[PDB]
């Protein structure tokens, strides 16, 4: 049964994503804040895709890692082809949703990964930061407040919706995020932010003594 | 698999 | 066109003029011949203006693409290797007329001595390169005159300000001696562009300082 | 079921790795010391991948042998393309994980090989040695103290856990590693070292009379 | 198979 | 099951080996002595691979014959590519192991051939002759003294291990070998030697009147 | 340019000057012309600077990659074969104009007599090569003058020191006779670079020894 | 079972060859005499492969006819590439055995043919004519006396066995072969000879009035 | 079973050819007379392949139509490549048998066609007309008198055999053929002749008023 | 199949 | 085939 | 060089000299320029020696391979078509000087009359050919002179003997009037080679009769 | 450069000098111009030295590969076909200056008469070849002079010693008359190298006998 | 089918 | 599938 086969494949993807770590991306006063419970120092799941665009994923590392690589190549090709300002996270997210649909349908084993596309206003520009969440099947979703991933997203999502604050400062946003995610230590965490107050490249990580005293 |  | 670079104690400053001409006719008077490729190195390319522009664009894109892909920027030697590789890839275009001579100046963050962390690398037509151990580089049409002048003037370089004034004077000499090299316009208020690279990164000199330095040098020559 | 197939392939690779010799690499005072039980003189499961990067594996010899060859050629391409110092063991381990997970995704026969990546500080440079344990499924493990390959990893691993000494001397680390491994003679053993005190190429082997007298 |  | 496929392939290769003639290669005083029970004059199981490297196998004649041809092209390519002295039996045995593992992995039917690599010291050079024995699955083994090939290898192997004389004179070595292999006449037998005393090509065949006079 | 190599009892020594010129104008005055490809062979390449550097890098990478792959370095004959293959490969660029003449000298560890383990291999343009039995060889523009000088001066080569001194004075002769070959720049403290290969490997001469030998030679000629 | 499939393929080939005419090639005084019961005049199961090499077959006509065509092409390639005398029946039979084993393994349909390769001494040269019998699976057999192929090989083979005489005269060997094959008329038969007395091309047919008078 | 698959395939072709219209071609005084009942004026079952070579078939019209076409390009290519007289019906029948075996073997759908190949003597030359009947699997048969294509071949074949006269005149041959074939009207017929008296192109058709007056 |  |  | 072909009652005979020269330098003096492609056709090719030899080998291989594949040799028209095809395949090499022009002599066994069953076919450079109906044909450098001689001497051709003698004398004339064509070397006993084709096929002429015929012609001419 | 061949009763001897030059400038004085390709054939190639070495390597590897693959070596006609084919393959390269003229000396083991089993084969530039039935061959710059000299001297060739002495004398003649051909160097003790092929195989002449014969000939000429 |  |  092709329908049963697709159901088994989808449930396999669900089990794989469920047995994965939790990634939260939230909009705050300074733009977008990224939190990743990643014990490995060498491995990183939060990265930058474009000048005002970040990368967030949750799942098998190789899958979303290669997806991130391909997306960076496509985005750089787009920027060099036309203009830096002709690159937007919406088109990226469309490309990723199409690619994930193709991967699920045609590749024998789909990628058990969850994807987030984040884009903020340019420098000297006001605009609400964009959160696009994309699943393997291709249900790209626009989150106006926060993006959750991995594990039991129900307690984390409940804690976030209960404690979400618009225009939240960096310290308040991070403490709310850590309280929601607990439902830990400064180590084992990957922290980065899309700062619209950056002139060109909004993305920037916060780790170590900055993260230590900041938390 | 690796879901770290 | 002429682009100069010189190391000063604790950094490097590199400058370029603003004139583009077609034969005897003058096309541009505000030409940007200095590009900040990234935070800690800047590039000024002599040769065809179009080719130099796309070359700088492609080089900046490659550096940023690598730094994104690997999460880390390249070593200075890697940057030099890429620049040389594309210059060698530009031999086919150069032999038929599309010339572009790059000048690379950068601040080696990995340098043991930050005082000697300034780097100037000079590339020839064959694509090869030469880190400048003499402390200063000049490329372009008036590059011979600029080399000649701030050979004498390098005894006066001691910091960002002294090196910048020396570079402004050298560009003034190149413009005075070479009719294809542009000088400090006063009626239009146009002056050659420059960038300072230090341990804080590469920063562009405010135009007021360039104008005042050019005026002081001119009254010295008056 | 495709889940059944992936499972039985997983236990197949597990059975292959379990019925294999033991390779141990430990970080000590002088860098990383490679120890393996290799009865064959010609065959060698430990090799150099880059001037400060060594190679270790456990499994079917031709599999990780071609993997080592591919890693060597890729590292040479990376070093020639950009710069010597632009080659890192982390990127090599990432490529290894990519190609592993790939092969296990498409190839009918999964590989019964387990791999370790070792990178030390450059000469005249200080940095804790980095050990990357890459698994057959493409999973990678960053281990700071000691890495064990193949066979009954439990007694040797637990022995090394209680007998690990940071900045261990060459001879002391040698004897501790031998004590853990026995849980042998100068022959039937392969020894190599990634010496950070080497000016360019950290890798070096210690075999025969040197290996005998050291013990 | 070879493992030694 | 995949596993049923693998061991049916393996036992098919094994039974193909079972119905094969017996070839023995032994390290004697003059180097390596090749003895093969070939009634056919035109068919050959022993051959030369390089100047000091020979070839020996038993199984499907076309299989190891084509493998012999491919190895000959590989060795010629290696020698012309760098130098004659850059060709070693170790790298040859490596490539044979790789291609045998590959064939067993992908080709519909396993090759019912097992291969032996012999390498002696160059002219005016001392080095113990090296015997590589490669199984169909790539299970390469180094034989310090002798290689027993084909059929019921157990009785001949026991007779040889009991009666092996290191550096045996070629006459005594051949008489011991024929005594062990009996467990034939001058006809229906193929003899070749890798003779390290030769200036350039160690390989040489001893058949007919020379073989009869010796035995 | 001029690069020389001579064998001394129990080893081989080679040197390369520091001048690079763009026709009549002088571009580099401290350039490195001898490369230690591996522990027992060093290669100096005359010709186009960027191209010779690219050969140095590529050949070192090829040797190390082969040695890593096979767990064994090449035989000296294999090394010479690869170098000849590369020289044959660049014939299109050579006829195009991008010339580079290689010099390989090595210490064959496999030699029956380590006293005679030094080697000097001289390659032609067509990719062919020749081992040098006379014990000395010179490449470059001043190669003829250096060769004729060391023809006379090889009688005084008795060890690494004597051979190095003979090579230094031969390079002095080549620089004096040939304007394209640069000599010891005393004012800038620039001296030709050299390498010594022997039973323990290839080592680079400390700069003080080169400077003092050049000064003594000058005093003899003064 | 793959073994079951291979046995089915083998029995297919044997039963295909069994319901076929019988072709015999014997060594006589003048070389090799080709005899085949070929009622069709246009169809020919006997042909020349080279100057001193003929072709004999027993099986599906287009199969061995294509094999004959390819072998003639290969032999012409070998002769033109190197020398006329550089073409031997042994290498031809080796190539044919390679191709038959290959096809039998890979082709969904095996070839039900039996191929005999005959080579005679060159003109002005003495050498015992060589008969190479190749099975559908590549099993090559070197016959010193005669080759019986197609149909019930046992009765005719035995009759030739008691009726075999070396260096037999043309007419006597002819009548012996006729008596053995009977276990027919001048027509419905195909006769050819590899004549060593031929200066260049040993092959020659004997049909019709000559064939009648020889009987 | 592969045997049962071949059985159903061959029986499929048998049902196709038997459940198909009948064609008879006979050697008569003027050469070969082609008689095929053909109600369709556009559809043609008889054609010329070469100056002295015609075409006949029984089965699916598109199948032997494409086969006849391909044979026509092949014959034209052979005539232009070497010489016009170097093209014979024997080689054409050989190529047809080979390609029919190919289609039966690898093409999943067999052709339900059975063909006759005819060749007559060149003009000003004496040679008996040659008839080659090839069936779907390539089983070619040479008939010296008559060849019957498709349909209930037994009553018509017996009637022809009883009433076949060698060197029969065209009128007598026609009336014999139509009497045998009844076991139709002037319509529903196709008549063609390979006339040796033609200088170059022996083929010629007789229909309508010529056919009516001939009847 | 044709075998004659 | 020919396995001996 | 010169190769002549002439028909006689009941067959055909065609011969060729033995001289090969490079400019004025003589390379070969016993060059057998006559080839027997098969039993009933013999071919002589004038032009570049290597090209002619490899055409002879290739055409023999082609004819034998076709005959083996089909169990039957070609028609004469087919053979002529093939030779024309290879000649027109040789046009490319011909424009660069690698020319080799053929002369085909054959015995058409299929001819109704066996007396006129011999054939002479002459191919031009562009691959075009012509059956020779004058009964004789000469190719080579002295081809014009040989044709002129045998024009006069065709009155006396009556059999293999008369035709062979006429061909020998015509080859003598070509060698006499053309320094590129070699004559009967009496001191070395070297004489032109020949083949006779008839209903029995192409047979080589034993050297004794060529020698005696040449000597008799010389005595007549002496 | 000159390489000469001559057969003696029961074998063949073929030698080569040691001088290589770039135009007027003498590069090598110890060049080995004869290669023993196998036990019964030796090869001497005149022309580009690099191409000569490459061709010797390729031909030896090809013969060895065929013999190993088929268990039997090529026949003399097959070997000659291979050499001619690879020469025809080199025509494109030779037209630009990378020429290599081969000389093949062989001992036909299959020859009916071992006394006539020695073989000399002459290849032209177009790939065409010819056995030297007249007894000898010489290729190279002094090929004409060596041929004209040992043409006279060939009455004296009776064995390995007589033929070798004649070949040495002819090589001396070619060196004496042609400045591109090198003779017996006495100050450096360098003499042309030779190879003898007979029923036992191909053997290299010891330099003692070469020096002795050269000195005897010199004293004869003094 | 055609059968014509 | 993102049907909206």
């Amino acid at each position: 049964s092709p329908e049963q086969a697709m159901r088994e494949r989808s449930e396999l993807a669900r089990k794989g994503i469920a047995r994965a770590k939790s990634v939260v991306a939230l909009a705050y006063a300074g733009g977008v804040l990224f939190v990743a419970e990643n014990p490995s120092r060498s491995l990183q799941k939060i990265s930058e895709l474009y000048d005002r665009v970040g990368f967030a994923a949750a799942g098998k590392f190789n899958e979303f890692d290669n997806l991130r690589r391909g997306g960076i190549q496509f985005a750089d090709t787009r920027g060099y082809a036309y203009d830096r300002r002709d690159v937007t996270g919406r088109q990226l997210a469309n490309v990723y949703a199409q690619t994930l649909g193709t991967i699920f349908t045609e590749q024998a084993k789909p990628y058990e990964v969850e994807l987030c596309v984040a884009e903020v206003a340019h420098y000297g520009e006001t605009k609400r930061p964009e959160l696009y969440r994309i699943t393997y099947d291709g249900s790209i979703a626009d989150e106006p407040h926060f993006v959750v991933m991995g594990g039991t997203t129900e307690p984390i999502a409940n804690a976030l919706k209960e404690s979400y604050a618009e225009n939240a400062s960096l310290t308040d946003a991070l403490r709310i995020a850590v309280a929601a995610l607990r439902a830990l230590g400064v180590a084992s965490l990957e922290v980065a932010v899309l700062d619209a107050n950056r002139p060109r490249r909004a993305f920037r990580r916060i780790t170590g003594s900055a993260l230590q005293a900041l938390l | 698999g690796q879901y770290l | 066109t002429t682009i100069v670079a010189l190391k000063y104690p604790g950094g490097v400053v590199m400058a370029g003029d603003r004139r583009s001409t077609q034969g005897n006719m003058i096309s541009g008077r505000d030409v940007r011949k200095v590009y900040i490729t990234d935070d800690y190195t800047a590039t000024g390319i002599a040769g065809t203006a179009a080719v130099a522009v796309e070359f700088a664009r492609l080089y900046a894109v490659e550096l940023e693409h690598y730094e994104k892909l690997e999460g880390v920027p390249l070593t200075f030697a890697g940057k030099i290797n890429r620049l040389a590789i594309m210059v060698r890839g530009n031999l086919a275009a150069a032999m038929q007329g599309l010339l572009a001579l790059p000048l690379l100046a950068g601040y080696d963050i990995h340098a043991s001595d930050p005082q000697s962390a300034g780097r100037i690398v000079s590339f020839d037509a064959a694509g090869g390169w030469n880190i400048e151990e003499e402390g200063y580089q000049a490329v372009g049409s008036g590059s011979l005159f600029a080399k000649s002048s701030m050979k004498k003037l390098y005894s006066q370089v001691t910091d960002g300000d002294s090196g910048l004034r020396v570079a402004v004077e050298a560009l003034y000499d190149a413009a005075d001696d070479d009719s294809a090299t542009g000088g400090p316009d006063l009626v239009r208020g146009i002056f050659p562009t420059a960038v300072i690279i230090d341990a804080d990164g590469a920063v562009d000199v405010p135009e007021s300082r360039i104008a005042e330095l050019a005026r002081a040098i001119i009254e010295s020559r008056s």
